[PDB]
C-alpha cells in the first residue's frame, strides 16, 4: 500500500471473446479513485509486428465523466481495427492490443494483451488465400494473462 | 531452450559501440526485453518492448528489432557497462532468456605470476595430498596449466578455478589444485606446474621436491 | 537429533564447528571425519550440559 | 519504497520439497505480475513460473511443470513457489521479480536452493604455506585451502578484515565427492613473511567459524 497513483485498476473483463476480427472490443473495466477532476481517458491501441514493419494504430478512445471516489465499473466498446494499414502477414498472426488509461495527458496504466487471429474454417487454416479475407478472421484475446505496466504521473 | 545470443563473449574497449543480437522465435516487438547483470547481483532492466528504454537508463542503450533478430546497441561503451547482457522473450505460454553475452575490458597483455603450494603436513596426515598452482593477475584469460609429476604428464586429477575479471586491473587469476592420495603422493619426487600463456615468451614451470 | 558443538584449539587452528547427531558418540565420529581435526595430536574433552566437545593440541610426541 | 525479498532457500534431498516465498514491499502483489527466475551457479537466467494479476492463472516452464506451483496471497502480500519432487538440476539461486508489461523491473536479491543427497559437512582449512618458492621479486603468495564442505556458501576473510588488498577468494568447485572446495590467496611482501602474521577466517554458516594461521614452510 505505497503512497502513489490515486487511480488503481482492479479488474478488466473481455466480454466478447473470442470474437471476429471485425467485432468491437468489449472491455468491462473496474477501478478505484482516491480526487482531482480532469476526467480519465481510455484508449485501445493495436500493435502489429511484421518482418520490416512495426505498425501501431489507435482503435478507439473514451473519456470517463465524473471522478467518483471509490470503486467504479464501466464498459469500453472500442472500434475494430482498420485492416487497410495492418501489414498483410499479421492479419492472421499473433498481435497485441494496449488498453491504456491516462490522466491529463499522462498515462498511469497500460494493460497489454496477446491477441491470436486465425481463420474460422478448417480449409482456410490449412490453405489460407493469397489475399487475407478479414471476414473469416476470428481473434482471441489472452485475457487471463494481462501484461500490466504502471507509470507514475502527477495528479494534483 | 535458451534463445541464441551472439556474440556469446565480447572483449571491448571503453568508447566502443557494441551490438548484441538475440535470435528470437517470434516477431512480436512488445515481448522482448534486455537486461544487464553484474556478477553476484540481480539483473536490471534496460530495454522493454524491443525498443523502449526503462526509466533512468542512459541514452547510450537502445534496442531495435528486424524480423526475429532483436538487438541491443551501446553507442559508447562506458566502464560501468561491462557486464553480462541477457535478452528475454515473454511469449504466449513460455518465457525465454538468451544464453547471455559477457563483455569484458580489453587491456594490455599481462603475463601471470606463478606460485606452487605443496600439500602441507596437516592435510597430508589425514591421507589426502592436494597441490596448488596459482596464476596471478594475468591477461587475457586464455592460459594453460600443465601438471607434471616426475616429469610425467598428468591429466584428469586437476581442477581449475578462475576469478572474474578484476574491476581495478582488469586481469584474471587462476588456481589449479591437484589432489592425490597420500599413497600416490609419496611415490614421487618432483611436482611441477607448467604454465603456458601468451604473456610468457616460453612456458614457465614451478616445481618443488618432497613426496 | 541435537546440535552438538566442537571447539578446536591448536597452535594454528582455532574455532568452533557444529554438527547434528542422535547421540554425542556419533557426533564425535562425525567430527572425527573432518581432516582438519583428525590431527592425531589432540586432547579432547566433552560437556553434556552445553553439548560441546573441545580438542587441544600439545606435542606429546613420545 | 519498493522491493522484493525471497526466503526459504536451503538444502533439500532429491525427491524433496521446499517452499520459497518472496515478500513484497511497496507495491502490493495484487496489481502486478510476479515471476520466479532461477540461475544455476555460473549458468544463465532460466524462467521458472509466472502469476498474472486480476485472475490468478499461471505459466510454468516445462522443466518445472507439475512439480512446482506458483501462488500469491494478497493479505500477506507475498508470493510462494512450492517446489515438490525436487531434482538435483533445480539447484540454483531463485530470484523473484515484478512484471513491467512483458518485462521485469524489480528483482529480489535471490535465495540459494541446493538439491543433493550429500549431507551438510563443515570445511577443513589447510595452509597454503608461503615458501621461498612463492618469493617472486620480493613479493610472496600465501593462502588457505577450504576443502570438503557442503552446501555452499563459504566466506573467507584475511586478518579479520585487515587484509583486503591483493586477496583473491576463488570460486567454489564441486568435487567428484559431491563436496565443494575453494582456495583463498593473498600476495604480500616477501620481507613480511617471517615477521608479519597472516590468519584466514573461514565461515561456513555447519555454523563453522574457524581461524587458521598461515605459517611459512
Amino acid at each position: 500500500q505505497g503512497s502513489s497513483s490515486i487511480v488503481s485498476l482492479l479488474g478488466i473483463k473481455v466480454l466478447n471473446n473470442p470474437a471476429k476480427f471485425t467485432d468491437p472490443y468489449e472491455f468491462e473495466i473496474t477501478f478505484e479513485c482516491l480526487s482531482l477532476k480532469h476526467d480519465l481517458e481510455w484508449k485501445l491501441t493495436y500493435v502489429g509486428s511484421s518482418r520490416s514493419l512495426d505498425h501501431d494504430q489507435e482503435l478507439d478512445s473514451i473519456l470517463v465523466g465524473p471522478v467518483p471516489v471509490g470503486v467504479n465499473k464501466f464498459v469500453f466498446s472500442a472500434d475494430p481495427p482498420s485492416a487497410e494499414l495492418i501489414p498483410a502477414s499479421e492479419l492472421v498472426s499473433v498481435t497485441v492490443i494496449l488498453l491504456s488509461c491516462s490522466y491529463d495527458g499522462r498515462e498511469f496504466v497500460r494493460v497489454g494483451y496477446y491477441v491470436n487471429n486465425e481463420y474460422d474454417e478448417e480449409e482456410l487454416r490449412e490453405n489460407p488465400p493469397a489475399k487475407v479475407q478479414v471476414d473469416h478472421i476470428v481473434r482471441n484475446i489472452l485475457a487471463e494473462k494481462p501484461r500490466v505496466t504502471r507509470f507514475n504521473i502527477v495528479w494534483d | 531452450i535458451q534463445m541464441t545470443q551472439s556474440p556469446s563473449s565480447l572483449s571491448a574497449s571503453v568508447g566502443d559501440r557494441v551490438t548484441i543480437t538475440c535470435r528470437a522465435s517470434q516477431s512480436v516487438s512488445s515481448a522482448v526485453a534486455w537486461y544487464q547483470q553484474k556478477p553476484g547481483k540481480a539483473p536490471k532492466l534496460l530495454i522493454y518492448s524491443a525498443s523502449s528504454l526503462y526509466s533512468g537508463v542512459p541514452s547510450r542503450f537502445s534496442g531495435s528489432r528486424s524480423g526475429t533478430d532483436f538487438t541491443l546497441t551501446i553507442s559508447s561503451l562506458q566502464p560501468e557497462d561491462f557486464a553480462t547482457y541477457y535478452c528475454q522473450q515473454d511469449g504466449w505460454s513460455l518465457i525465454t532468456f538468451g544464453q547471455g553475452t559477457k563483455v569484458e575490458i580489453k587491456r594490455t597483455v599481462a603475463a601471470p605470476s606463478v606460485f606452487i603450494f605443496p600439500p602441507s603436513d596437516e592435510q597430508l596426515k589425514s591421507g589426502t595430498a592436494s597441490v596448488v598452482c596459482l596464476l596471478n593477475n594475468f591477461y587475457p584469460r586464455e592460459a594453460k596449466v600443465q601438471w607434471k609429476v616426475d616429469n610425467a604428464l598428468q591429466s584428469g586429477n586437476s581442477q581449475e578455478s578462475v576469478t572474474e575479471q578484476d574491476s581495478k586491473d582488469s586481469t584474471y587469476s587462476l588456481s589449479s589444485t591437484l589432489t592425490l592420495s597420500k599413497a600416490d603422493y609419496e611415490k614421487h619426487k618432483v611436482y611441477a606446474c607448467e604454465v603456458t600463456h601468451q604473456g610468457l615468451s616460453s612456458p614457465v614451470t614451478k616445481s618443488f621436491n618432497r613426496g | 537429533v541435537t546440535t552438538y558443538k566442537l571447539v578446536i584449539n591448536g597452535r594454528t587452528l582455532s574455532g568452533y564447528t557444529t554438527t547434528t547427531a542422535v547421540d554425542a558418540a556419533t557426533a564425535e565420529k562425525v567430527f572425527k571425519q573432518i581432516d582438519m581435526v583428525s590431527s592425531v595430536d589432540g586432547e579432547w574433552t566433552y560437556d553434556d550440559a552445553t553439548k560441546t566437545f573441545t580438542v587441544t593440541e600439545k606435542p606429546e610426541k613420545l | 519504497e519498493v522491493q522484493l525479498v525471497e526466503s526459504g532457500g536451503g538444502l533439500v534431498q532429491p525427491g524433496g520439497s521446499l517452499r520459497l516465498s518472496c515478500a513484497a514491499s511497496g507495491f502490493n502483489v495484487s496489481y502486478y505480475s510476479i515471476h520466479w527466475v532461477r540461475q544455476a551457479p555460473g549458468k544463465g537466467l532460466e524462467w521458472v513460473a509466472s502469476i498474472y494479476p486480476y485472475y490468478g492463472s499461471t505459466s510454468y516452464a516445462d522443466s518445472v511443470k507439475g512439480r512446482f506451483t506458483i501462488s500469491a496471497d494478497t493479505s500477506k502480500n507475498t508470493a510462494y513457489l512450492q517446489m515438490n519432487s525436487l531434482r538435483a538440476e533445480d539447484t540454483a539461486v531463485y530470484y523473484c521479480a515484478r512484471g513491467y508489461g512483458w518485462a521485469l523491473d524489480y528483482w529480489g536479491q535471490g535465495t540459494l536452493v541446493t538439491v543433493s543427497s550429500a549431507s551438510t559437512k563443515g570445511p577443513s582449512v589447510f595452509p597454503l604455506a608461503p615458501s621461498s618458492k612463492s618469493t617472486s621479486g620480493g613479493t610472496a603468495a600465501l593462502g588457505c585451502l577450504v576443502k570438503d564442505y557442503f552446501p555452499e556458501p563459504v566466506t573467507v576473510s584475511w586478518n579479520s578484515g585487515a587484509l583486503t588488498s591483493g586477496v583473491h577468494t576463488f570460486p567454489a568447485v564441486l568435487q567428484s565427492s559431491g563436496l565443494y572446495s575453494l582456495s583463498s590467496v593473498v600476495t604480500v611482501p616477501s620481507s613480511s613473511l617471517g615477521t608479519q602474521t597472516y590468519i584466514c577466517n573461514v565461515n561456513h554458516k555447519s555454523n563453522t567459524k574457524v581461524d587458521k594461521k598461515v605459517e611459512p614452510k
